[PDB]
């Protein structure tokens, strides 16, 4: 008969075949993951292809039933979210192309190694050895070759797959009606309202913008005091004014700055929160944890966990010889079967990740009512926000003390707050401008904004701009530098993580509000809120019934995305900041960089494409082992590698600077260059048939 | 009231369930009363305590396997893929119905499928009638069978988990 008769027909049809094969998909993956052998993926792998080729299938029948003839909102929307994601329109070998692409990069990033210059046999891979460097260590040089040999020997083998991958996924989108990728990925947060136009693809652009116009003082004052505080260790290394070396940040991409907080501290003589002692005293396990975590909850009027939750759950390490993933994630099985996955060690990151996780499967509890499509959060943030909440809620000195693993003799004086808000920041607000110029970036290279011949031009370009990170060695085209994060290379999107942090903090200034709190809001605790625990749970009982605008105004009373609550967060700091930053440089320039000072510019006056440029490199380099054998009495064998060519316009003038063999570290003083210059000024000149006059070498 | 009624090893499926007729006069109801392992004792027409006195013409009891968020579909009055095209009440109902928990014996861990359930008829259910009619129904571009089988398993929530139904009616 009518359309919605016939949709709601195969909805239920669909519903009823999917929570079997979602069941049966989700215990495979779990006996791989609590018994990790070679027999349990290919359990794992049969059930994710039957699983897979239903969707395909369900997909393709979903795609006759005509959107415009529907009136009831969760058919609609169940059948959006159907036609939305299926079998491409690319064809066999081209889908085979970008399966065996992504493959590639995956293997790539996963086994790449770098070799130490001194010994090539002591080769590192990044997740336990260039991590540790990255995150730990205090030397520039150490730093730099950690930096200097991923992106080189991982980065250049990753441009020409993600060049592939590029188009690959540009013309898949175009089949789904996108236009581009970037467009297919910004379709989660596109919604349909009733009353009046909706959330656009655009909308999220310009309201991510608006954003971060909104943080950028915030994260001015924190770069500058980060600057200021290394500059003390690393001196004649950093510029008062210019930006931060990219392999000083506290980790491989400066991602987080949070590994620099020993060297960031305020009051260092002050110390910070660290209850572990006192859950390895009172005889504390996983189980207590878990078991506080589930009060918590219970204390604002969320449900207590399953029965099947404490028997099924992995929460600790197992002890007889099974292999399992230690990686923290809280798992919906399907058919009311909640479980969390952790391997719980005695410590307070634990207690918030259990929080964090507990949080998650409060989430998946609450939308479980649902139908099968529309059991998920809001949006992609919405999940991630209420976890970190949770642990943001938990995680005040006042919940440690009633929970008595702080002393009542701990007092909180102002030390203490702006140490904690400092060491918040350097997570939260340092993560923001990096986590919105690389979805930028993405955006732009999908969406062809960045010709191919610009990537690298355009990347350190806007990391100057807006992360004020400058780049301590110079890349050309041949690198691939945002392809060394894991989620460029994996196929992830990375918005997510942007949103999270605006809607965590939104959620909390709402939740602190309806729990009656009137101190400052990093010291707000949302426990015994039976109306906070409504509020929160009317929140989450509508997974994706409805529009994620219409959730929010629900919660927090606004529409919109809204950074406000997370300046009113940190605004004590913020104070402590510009306090702090009267007598330093706020802000950066672009045109400062580590080999700046040191680089010879030359001009060119007059064919000259890569070729002439690998002889030119190669003058340089015979010129340079000339003058260190005829002046120091020294033998170097300086190679076309070791000299870095920088702002090259495409026939007018570039600059260029020396380094060492064996040390990325040592640029040759500009003195010596100009000297090995002038000494064989005959050969350059007549390698490329011209005099002085128009090679400049100012 | 009897003990064969609910404590028969096999209970059966939703969609052709098993009417048995009662005529006898033992029935005490204390063992429904005090068995306290009774998920829902709820009923209507009686105040389920001057149950013991009153007498009747005749006893109507039923058996299903009906999952846990569909019990309160075997109540009258409401809509519901069990209330519509399996198992329906009438709006005058004057009998009770019990329901437990039945993980132990109808759940396996690989997952228990011998339970089915009609998804689509034709037209809603009569009250008190019954349709064994294998066949299929059409939805897309394909035809498929009408009887949908519960996957119950052992680590699943209560939601979706058996429960035994026993509907009496007087
Ligand atoms: C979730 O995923 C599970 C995965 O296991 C799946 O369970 C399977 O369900 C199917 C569909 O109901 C079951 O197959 C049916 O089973 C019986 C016969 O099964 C016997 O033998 C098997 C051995 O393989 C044993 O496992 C089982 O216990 C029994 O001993 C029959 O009822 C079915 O046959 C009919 O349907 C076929 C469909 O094409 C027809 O070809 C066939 O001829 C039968 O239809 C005809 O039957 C009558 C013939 O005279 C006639 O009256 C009818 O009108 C009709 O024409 C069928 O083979 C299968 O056993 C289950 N697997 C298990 C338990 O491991 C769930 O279905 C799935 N759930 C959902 C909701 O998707
Ligand atoms: C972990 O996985 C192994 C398989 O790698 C399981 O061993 C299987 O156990 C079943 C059930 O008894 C046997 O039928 C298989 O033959 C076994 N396989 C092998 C390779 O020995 C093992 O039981 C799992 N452990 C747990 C605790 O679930
Ligand atoms: C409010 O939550 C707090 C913990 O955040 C509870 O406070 C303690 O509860 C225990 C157990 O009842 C008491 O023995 C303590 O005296 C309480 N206070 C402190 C300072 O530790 C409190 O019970 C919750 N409120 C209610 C009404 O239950
Ligand atoms: C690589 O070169 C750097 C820079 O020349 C060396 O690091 C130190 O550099 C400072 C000036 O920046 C000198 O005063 C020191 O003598 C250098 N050495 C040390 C040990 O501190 C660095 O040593 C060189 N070698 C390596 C292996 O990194
Ligand atoms: C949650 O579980 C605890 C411990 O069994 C119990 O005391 C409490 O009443 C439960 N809360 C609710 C709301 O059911
Ligand atoms: C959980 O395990 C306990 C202890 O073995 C058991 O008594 C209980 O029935 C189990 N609960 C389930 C499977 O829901």
């Amino acid at each position: 008969s009518t359309t919605e008769d016939e949709a709601k027909k195969f909805l239920n049809d669909f519903n009823s075949e999917a929570e079997n094969l979602t069941y049966q998909s989700s215990l495979a993956s779990w006996d791989y993951n609590t018994n990790i052998s070679d027999e349990n993926v290919q359990k794992m792998d049969e059930a994710g292809a039957k699983w897979s080729a239903f969707y395909e299938e369900q997909s393709k029948i979903a795609k006759n039933y005509p959107l415009e003839e529907i009136q009831t909102d969760i058919v609609k929307r169940q059948l959006q979210i159907l036609q939305q994601s299926g079998s491409p329109v690319l064809s066999e070998d081209k889908s085979k192309r970008l399966n065996s692409i992504l493959n590639a990069m995956s293997t790539i990033y996963s086994t790449g190694k770098v070799c130490k210059p001194n010994n090539p046999q002591e080769c590192l891979l990044l997740e336990p050895g260039l991590d540790n460097i990255m995150g730990t260590s205090k030397d520039y040089h150490e730093r730099l070759w950690a930096w200097e040999g991923w992106r080189a020997e991982v980065g250049k083998q990753l441009r020409p797959l993600y060049e592939e991958y590029v188009v690959l996924k540009n013309e898949m989108a175009r089949g789904y009606h996108y236009e581009d990728y970037g467009d297919y990925w910004r379709r989660d947060y596109e919604t349909e309202e009733s009353s009046g136009p909706g959330y656009s693809r655009d909308q999220l652009m310009k309201d991510v913008d608006r954003i971060f116009t909104e943080i950028k003082p915030l994260y001015e004052h924190l770069h500058a005091y980060v600057r200021a505080k290394l500059m003390d260790t690393y001196p004649l290394h950093i510029s008062p004014t210019g930006c931060l070396p990219a392999h000083l940040l506290g980790d491989m991409w400066g991602r987080f700055w949070t590994n620099l907080y020993p060297l960031t501290v305020p009051f260092g003589q002050k110390p910070n929160i660290d209850v572990t002692d006192e859950m390895v005293k009172q005889g504390w396990d996983a189980n207590r944890i878990f078991k506080e975590a589930e009060k918590f909850f219970v204390s604002v009027g969320l449900p207590n966990m399953t029965e099947g939750f404490w028997n099924n759950s992995m929460l600790t390490e197992p002890g007889d010889g099974r292999k399992v993933v230690c990686h923290p994630t809280a798992w919906d099985l399907g058919k009311g079967d909640f479980r969390i996955k952790m391997c719980t060690k005695v410590t307070m990151e634990d207690f918030l990740t259990a929080h964090h996780e507990m949080g998650h499967i409060q989430y998946d509890m609450a939308y479980a009512s649902q139908p099968y499509l529309l059991r998920n959060g809001a949006n992609e943030g919405f999940h991630e926000a209420v976890g970190e909440v949770m642990s943001l809620s938990v995680a005040t000195p006042k919940h440690l003390k009633t929970m008595g693993l702080l002393s009542p003799d701990f007092r909180e004086d102002d030390e203490t707050e702006i140490n904690f808000l400092l060491k918040q920041a350097l997570n939260i607000v340092g993560t923001l401008p990096f986590t919105y110029m690389l979805e930028k970036w993405r955006w732009m290279v999908f969406k062809g904004e960045i010709p191919k011949e610009e990537w690298m031009k355009k990347w350190w370009e806007m990391r100057r701009e807006i992360v004020g990170v400058v780049e301590p060695v110079p890349h050309d085209e041949t690198y691939c530098d945002p392809a060394s994060l894991f989620h460029v290379a994996n196929d992830y999107s990375f918005i997510r993580y942007y949103t999270r942090t605006i809607f965590e903090f939104q959620f909390h200034e709402a939740l602190c509000r309806i729990a009656q709190h009137n101190g400052p809001l990093h010291k707000c605790d949302i426990s015994n809120s039976t109306d906070a625990g409504k509020k929160l749970h009317q929140m989450l009982s509508v997974g994706k019934s409805q529009a994620w605008t219409k959730t929010l105004e629900d919660i927090v009373g606004s529409r919109n995305m809204d950074v406000g609550p997370l300046l009113r967060y940190f605004e004590p700091l913020y104070t402590w900041l510009q306090e702090q930053n009267r007598k330093s440089y706020v802000g950066w320039n672009t045109d400062w960089s580590p080999y700046s000072d040191q680089s010879i510019k030359v001009r060119i006056s007059l064919e000259w494409n890569d070729n002439e440029m690998y002889l030119f490199r190669s003058s340089v380099a015979y010129a340079m082992r000339e003058y260190f054998l005829k002046t120091k009495n020294q033998t170097i064998l300086f190679g076309d590698e070791n000299v870095w060519v920088s702002n090259l316009k495409p026939r007018i003038s570039f600059n260029f600077h020396v380094t060492s063999p064996e040390n990325v570290s040592d640029i040759i003083p500009r003195s010596e260059v100009e000297g090995a210059i002038r000494m064989s000024r005959s050969r350059i000149n007549d390698a490329f048939r011209l005099d002085d006059n128009s090679l400049e070498f100012l | 009231p009897f003990s064969e009624v609910f404590n028969a090893t096999t209970f059966a499926s939703v969609y052709a369930w098993n009417r048995k007729r009662i005529s006898n006069c033992v029935a005490d109801y204390s063992v429904l009363y005090n068995s306290t392992s009774f998920s829902t004792f709820q009923c209507y027409g009686v105040s389920s305590t001057k149950l013991n006195d009153l007498c009747f013409t005749n006893v109507y009891a039923d058996s299903f396997v009906v999952r846990g968020d569909e019990v309160r579909q075997i109540a009258p009055g409401q809509t519901g893929v069990i209330a519509d095209y399996n198992y329906k009440l009438p709006d005058d109902f004057t009998g009770c119905v019990l329901a437990w928990n039945s993980r132990n014996q109808d759940a396996s861990t690989s997952g228990n499928f011998n339970y089915y359930y009609r998804i689509w008829r034709s037209e809603k259910l009569r009250p008190f009638e019954r349709d064994i009619a294998h066949y299929d129904y059409q939805v897309g571009t394909q035809f498929k069978s009408s009887l949908k089988n519960y996957g119950f398993y052992s680590s699943a929530g209560d939601s979706h988990q058996p429960y035994r139904v026993v509907v009496l009616s007087f």
